């Protein structure tokens, strides 16, 4: 019983974790279509 | 002196793309150089001599 907490335990934190990786590549792509704004010009 | 007088060409410019960004520097380097310099040079040559 004690090891199942445990786990539950450690699978909230790897999870916490993947969470962070997500907000890093989702800020990593905003960057990116930052830099690939579209342009009005009309040459 | 009219029958000396130069005129203003419009060149056709190739459009060069830095990787996201549409220009042509044809249209550029003609305009300036040929359009405003040499243009401006002769002109003010006319006009003084006229």
């Amino acid at each position: 019983a004690i090891l199942l907490a445990e786990i539950n335990y450690q699978m909230y934190l790897d999870r916490q974790i993947q969470e962070r990786i997500l907000l890093t590549n989702s800020i990593m792509l905003l960057q990116n279509l930052k830099a690939a704004q579209p342009t009005a010009d009309f040459s | 002196t009219s029958l000396y007088y130069m005129k203003h060409q419009d060149f056709d410019c190739g459009r060069v793309k830095i990787l996201f960004f549409s220009f042509c520097l044809g249209r550029m380097m003609g305009d300036l150089f040929y359009n405003y310099v040499f243009r401006y040079v002769y002109n003010f040559f006319l006009a003084i001599f006229g």
